[PDB]
């Protein structure tokens, strides 16, 4: 089934994409739009898909370790010093910062900021130019960054080492679920943001509390409504 | 042709049933490279056994504790281990680090080059310290053989590797009931046998809140 | 189409005819939805029939009453970590052979095994019961369909040797009556939601006041 | 606001009023055009099972311009001392 697919959208996208619901109503993944040779505007289908996917990964990452520390420190999985709420762990010292740590906040910053910087910047290059991070010699993991004709899913011996998929159906109904967990948990991060500026209190912390009181724990009553 | 992990699943092209307790249960396809097959081969050898090693130490503490020995559980039995030893902490773990980097850098220079170890040059010992297979060496290891002969090798393999499984499910066991219930493993079996229809792994355990 | 049991037509939410039919994977082929409502359906009778049976049976008095209490009390379904239905967390006031959580072990494994098995063989026929399972393996015969699988265990009383036409007019009339059992076990679970109390109470209260 | 008030009986009901209006003639809608009467025009978007010209866009405005006829129905008989 198509999603609340807006009409007139069907007519520039077929079914390629592993979601594709046909859900686009002001329009972006046109080929008109930012059409013509070289790197163009950042409107795209091929950046946009390459975005869509890496903000799914990236969404999933951080509603799992949004879950992950609160859960397992409701029962006694994690002790209740590192059971802190998500952002009170030091990414908003407003909001809460952890000063029992094995490092300053900053020092993790800036390892964290090295690492990623290698990552994405290595990710930027394969991007515009594929199976580049292959040829120049990094560290002799090459092999390892060989990339594919999709930025999106590069496989290789590291990224898909378990090699799933191996006929086609099974590709796109694994892409589509990878896509769907993604969206999904796109929206679960808008929620805990959403909770977090409202009721001060961990995602989980306000799942309890509507299924305590439904009515008495909810979006009405969080901002004052009855 | 063989049993497997499921009745009716497709064994993996690089698990021809050729190894110990090769049943196919590789649902992550790991070891499909034969490097990397070789190197699983090892780590679960040396996992299992230093798990049954561990295993059998543990079990003969606590029997000997519920026997009457004043032994302690085997949580927390290095605090007094140090506190008895004379000893001091941080010196002698790295004396069996030092013990325990030379073997196991000739183990892993025998598993990228069979036979490397067998050059004499560890005290001239040349039929010793041999690798037979990839993870089992021989030689001097065992001190006598009944390796030489190939269907009971073949059986002793693939009994080491099911009760070494079984040993590291024991010793997850062992860490699941002393964080738990926060008693000796022999006590908990005493106790699963005094009343097993009460004395179960929720009403006694930590395991529901 | 009519070769399906319960070919009635009445699909206006339109979730069934998907483009990719593949019964392997995609959770969406109409051999797995009819696989997965008919296996639906026969829990929803066992729901219904275990959900009937110790209250009218302590009322009849084949079974002591202290026992014969209503099914979510009985089935560990109360607030517990205020999760109104989650089964084997509630406390329940009668004592049992065992503990709750000992047959929810049980539970693990005997239906993991049993679901296992059943994925197996619908995933590929035949070959489940190559394998030894101490010798429970020819209990099972394999069938093509997954849904009537038949043989010695599942039709022990042997009425399944008829004919086509009566064999198909019995499994339309058990998916009917297993719709039945959904609308029944809906109906069961958001009564003993809203009244807390058995549903044979309010069936009581129902018949003296319509 | 208030399960029961005045003021969220008399705001549902010109919301549903305005949604009314837009599912039969009477307002105008994405599939009604002209100014003095209203005429069908193209589908724009498809409806997703809403039988007739009857779109998220179209709910999306009605249900804004009902928001907005209630609060300022609110405080206009607030200001004059009514409901
Ligand atoms: C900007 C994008 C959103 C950033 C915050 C993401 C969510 C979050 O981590 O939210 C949590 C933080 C922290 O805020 C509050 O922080 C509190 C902790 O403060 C504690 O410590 C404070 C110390 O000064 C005070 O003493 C305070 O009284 C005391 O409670 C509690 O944890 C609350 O649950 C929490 O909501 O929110 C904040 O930074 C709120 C920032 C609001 C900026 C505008 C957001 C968008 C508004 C709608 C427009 C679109
Ligand atoms: C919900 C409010 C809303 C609505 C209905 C529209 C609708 C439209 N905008 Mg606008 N836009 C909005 C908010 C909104 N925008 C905001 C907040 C910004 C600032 C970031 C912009 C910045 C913007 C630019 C720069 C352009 C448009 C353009 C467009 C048109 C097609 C592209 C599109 O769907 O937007 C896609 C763009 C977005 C930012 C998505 C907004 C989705 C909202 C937040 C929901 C369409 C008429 C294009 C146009 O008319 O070209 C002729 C164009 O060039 N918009
Ligand atoms: C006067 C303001 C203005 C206007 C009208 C536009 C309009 C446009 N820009 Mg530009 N842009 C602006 C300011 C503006 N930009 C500024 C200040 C920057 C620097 C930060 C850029 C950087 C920029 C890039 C790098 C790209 C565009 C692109 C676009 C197009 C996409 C429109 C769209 O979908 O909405 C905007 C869509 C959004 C999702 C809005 C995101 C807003 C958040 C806050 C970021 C459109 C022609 C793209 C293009 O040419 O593709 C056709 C493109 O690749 N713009
Ligand atoms: C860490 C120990 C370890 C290691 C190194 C191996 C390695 C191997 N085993 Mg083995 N196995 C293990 C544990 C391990 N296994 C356990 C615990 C069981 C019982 C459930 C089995 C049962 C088993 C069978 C039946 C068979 C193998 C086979 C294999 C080979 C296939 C490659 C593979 O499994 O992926 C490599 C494995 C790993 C990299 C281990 C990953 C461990 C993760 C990181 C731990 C994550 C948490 C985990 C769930 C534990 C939590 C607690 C849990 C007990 C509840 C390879 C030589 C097959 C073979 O060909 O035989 C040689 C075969 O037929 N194994
Ligand atoms: C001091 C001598 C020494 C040396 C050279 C090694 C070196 C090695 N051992 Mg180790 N080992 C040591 C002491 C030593 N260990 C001690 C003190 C113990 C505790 C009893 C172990 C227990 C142990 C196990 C149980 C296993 C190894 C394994 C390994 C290999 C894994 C290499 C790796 O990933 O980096 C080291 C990375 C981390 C420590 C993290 C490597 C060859 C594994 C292996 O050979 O798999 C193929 C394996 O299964 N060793
Ligand atoms: C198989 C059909 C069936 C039958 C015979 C009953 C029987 C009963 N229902 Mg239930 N009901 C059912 C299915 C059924 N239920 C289903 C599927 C739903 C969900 C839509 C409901 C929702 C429901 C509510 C919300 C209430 C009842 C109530 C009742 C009781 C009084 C009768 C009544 O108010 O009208 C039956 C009403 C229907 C909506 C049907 C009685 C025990 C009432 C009750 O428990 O108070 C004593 C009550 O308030 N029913
Ligand atoms: C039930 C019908 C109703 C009534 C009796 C009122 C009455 C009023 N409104 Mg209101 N209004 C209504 C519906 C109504 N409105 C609707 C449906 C809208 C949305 C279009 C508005 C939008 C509106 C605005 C935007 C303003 C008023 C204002 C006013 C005042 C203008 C008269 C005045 O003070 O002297 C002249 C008065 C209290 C004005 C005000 O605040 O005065 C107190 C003002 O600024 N009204
Ligand atoms: C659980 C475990 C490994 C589990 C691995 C699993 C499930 C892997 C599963 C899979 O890979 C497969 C198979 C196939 C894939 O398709 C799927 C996955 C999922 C990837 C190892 C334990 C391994 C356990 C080991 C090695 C235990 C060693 C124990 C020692 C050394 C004891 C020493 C002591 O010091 C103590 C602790 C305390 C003192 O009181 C006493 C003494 C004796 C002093
Ligand atoms: C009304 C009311 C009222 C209110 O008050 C409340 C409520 C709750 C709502 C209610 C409701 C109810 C309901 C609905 C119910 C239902 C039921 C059912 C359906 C059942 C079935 C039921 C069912 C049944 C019996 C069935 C049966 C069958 C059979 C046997 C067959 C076959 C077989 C088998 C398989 C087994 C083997 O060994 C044998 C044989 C022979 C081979
Ligand atoms: C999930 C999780 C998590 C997360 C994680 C992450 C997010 C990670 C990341 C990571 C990363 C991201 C990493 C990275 C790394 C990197 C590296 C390690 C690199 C290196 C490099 C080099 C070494 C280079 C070199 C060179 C060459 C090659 C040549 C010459 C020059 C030069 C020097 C440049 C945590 C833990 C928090 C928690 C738990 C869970
Ligand atoms: C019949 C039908 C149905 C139903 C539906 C419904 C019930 C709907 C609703 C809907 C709605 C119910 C909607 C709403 C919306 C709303 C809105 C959109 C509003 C507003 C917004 C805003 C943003 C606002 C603003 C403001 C302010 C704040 C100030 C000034 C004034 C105003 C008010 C403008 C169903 C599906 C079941 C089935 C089929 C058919």
């Amino acid at each position: 089934l198509y999603v609340g697919s807006d009409a007139a959208a069907l007519k520039y996208l077929d079914g390629t994409l592993p979601g594709d619901y046909g859900f686009d109503p002001l329009g972006l993944l046109d080929p008109t739009v930012s059409n013509g040779q070289g790197a163009g505007g950042f409107v795209n289908p091929r950046w946009l898909q390459y975005s869509e996917v890496i903000h799914a990964r990236w969404a999933m990452l951080g509603a799992a370790g949004c879950i992950a520390p609160e859960i397992l420190g409701k029962a006694g999985v994690i002790p209740a010093e590192t059971a802190v709420d998500w952002f009170r762990t030091g990414v908003i010292p407003p909001a809460g910062v952890y000063k029992d740590f094995w490092a300053d906040p900053f020092t993790l910053f800036f390892i964290e900021v090295v690492a990623i910087q290698f990552a994405e910047l290595k990710r930027l290059q394969d991007y515009k130019n594929p199976g580049s991070q292959s040829r120049q010699y990094f560290l002799g993991l090459e092999g390892l960054f060989k990339g594919s004709d999709n930025p999106a899913y590069p496989g290789g011996p590291f990224f898909n080492f378990a090699n799933f998929g191996k006929t086609e159906a099974e590709m796109k109904k694994l892409k589509l679920n990878e896509i769907k967990n993604g969206r999904l948990a796109m929206l679960a991060m808008f929620g805990y943001g959403a909770q977090a500026v409202i009721t001060g209190d961990g995602p989980f912390d306000n799942l309890l509390a509507h299924l305590a009181d439904p009515t008495g724990a909810n979006l009405i009553t969080n901002l004052g409504g009855k | 042709d063989r049993p497997l992990w499921s009745p009716g699943s497709q064994p993996p092209a690089w698990l021809d049933g050729s190894l110990a307790g090769d049943y196919g249960f590789d649902p992550l396809h790991l070891s499909e490279e034969p490097e990397m097959r070789k190197w699983m081969v090892q780590a679960e050898l040396v996992h299992a056994r230093w798990a049954m090693l561990g295993v059998a130490g543990i079990l003969f503490t606590s029997i000997a504790a519920k026997n009457g020995a004043p032994f302690p559980d085997w949580y927390d039995a290095g605090k007094e281990a140090i506190k008895t030893s004379p000893a001091p902490l941080g010196s002698l773990i790295f004396t069996e680090l030092l013990l325990f980097g030379w073997v196991e850098t000739k183990r892993l220079y025998d598993l990228r080059n069979p036979g490397s170890q067998g050059d004499g040059s560890f005290l001239g010992i040349t039929d010793g310290l041999k690798g037979k297979e990839n993870g089992y060496p021989g030689g001097l290891f065992d001190p006598m053989g009944m390796s030489k002969n190939e269907a009971s090798f073949k059986e002793a393999k693939v009994k080491e590797i099911k009760n070494g499984r079984l040993a590291m499910l024991a010793f997850v066991g062992f860490i699941a009931q002393h964080h738990a219930t926060h008693k000796s493993p022999i006590d908990n079996l005493v106790d699963h046998v005094a009343d097993p229809f009460h004395v179960t792994f929720a009403t006694n355990g930590v395991s529901v809140p | 189409t009519g070769s399906l049991p319960g070919d009635f037509g009445w699909d206006p939410l339109h979730l069934a005819d998907t483009n990719d039919q593949d019964r392997l994977n995609n959770a969406m082929s109409m051999e797995w939805l009819s696989y997965a409502e008919v296996i639906h359906g026969r829990w929803a009778m066992l729901g219904a029939a275990g959900a009937l049976s110790p209250e009218v049976l302590g009322k009849a008095g084949v079974i002591p009453k202290e026992t014969g209490l209503t099914w979510f009390q009985a089935g560990g379904l109360d607030s517990s970590s205020n999760l109104i239905a989650v089964p084997f967390t509630g406390p329940i006031p009668f004592q049992y052979w065992t503990d709750q959580y000992t047959l929810l072990f049980t539970m693990l494994v005997a239906m993991g095994f049993a679901e296992t098995r059943r994925w197996q063989e619908y995933k590929e026929p035949g070959s489940v019961q190559k394998q030894f399972f101490l010798g429970l393996e020819k209990l099972t015969p394999p069938s093509q369909q997954p849904a009537y699988p038949g043989g010695g265990f599942f039709n022990f009383a042997g009425l399944g040797a008829k004919d086509e036409k009566q064999m198909f007019e019995l499994k339309v009339k058990e998916i009917r009556n297993g719709r039945l059992a959904m609308l029944a076990f809906l109906g069961f679970m958001v009564q003993a939601e809203v009244t807390h109390v058995g549903p044979f109470q309010n069936l009581l209260d129902h018949i003296n006041s319509p | 606001g208030f399960i029961g008030s005045p003021t969220n009986l008399i705001m549902v009901a010109s919301t549903g009023a305005c949604l009314f209006a837009s599912r039969f003639g009477l307002a105008p809608s994405v599939r009604k055009v002209a100014q003095p009467l209203k005429l069908a025009d193209r589908e724009v978007i498809q409806t997703t099972g809403d039988p007739a010209g009857f779109t998220a866009t179209d709910v999306l405005a009605m249900g804004a311009a009902g928001h907005a006829i209630g609060v300022g129905i609110v405080l206009g008989l607030k200001g004059i001392g009514q409901l």
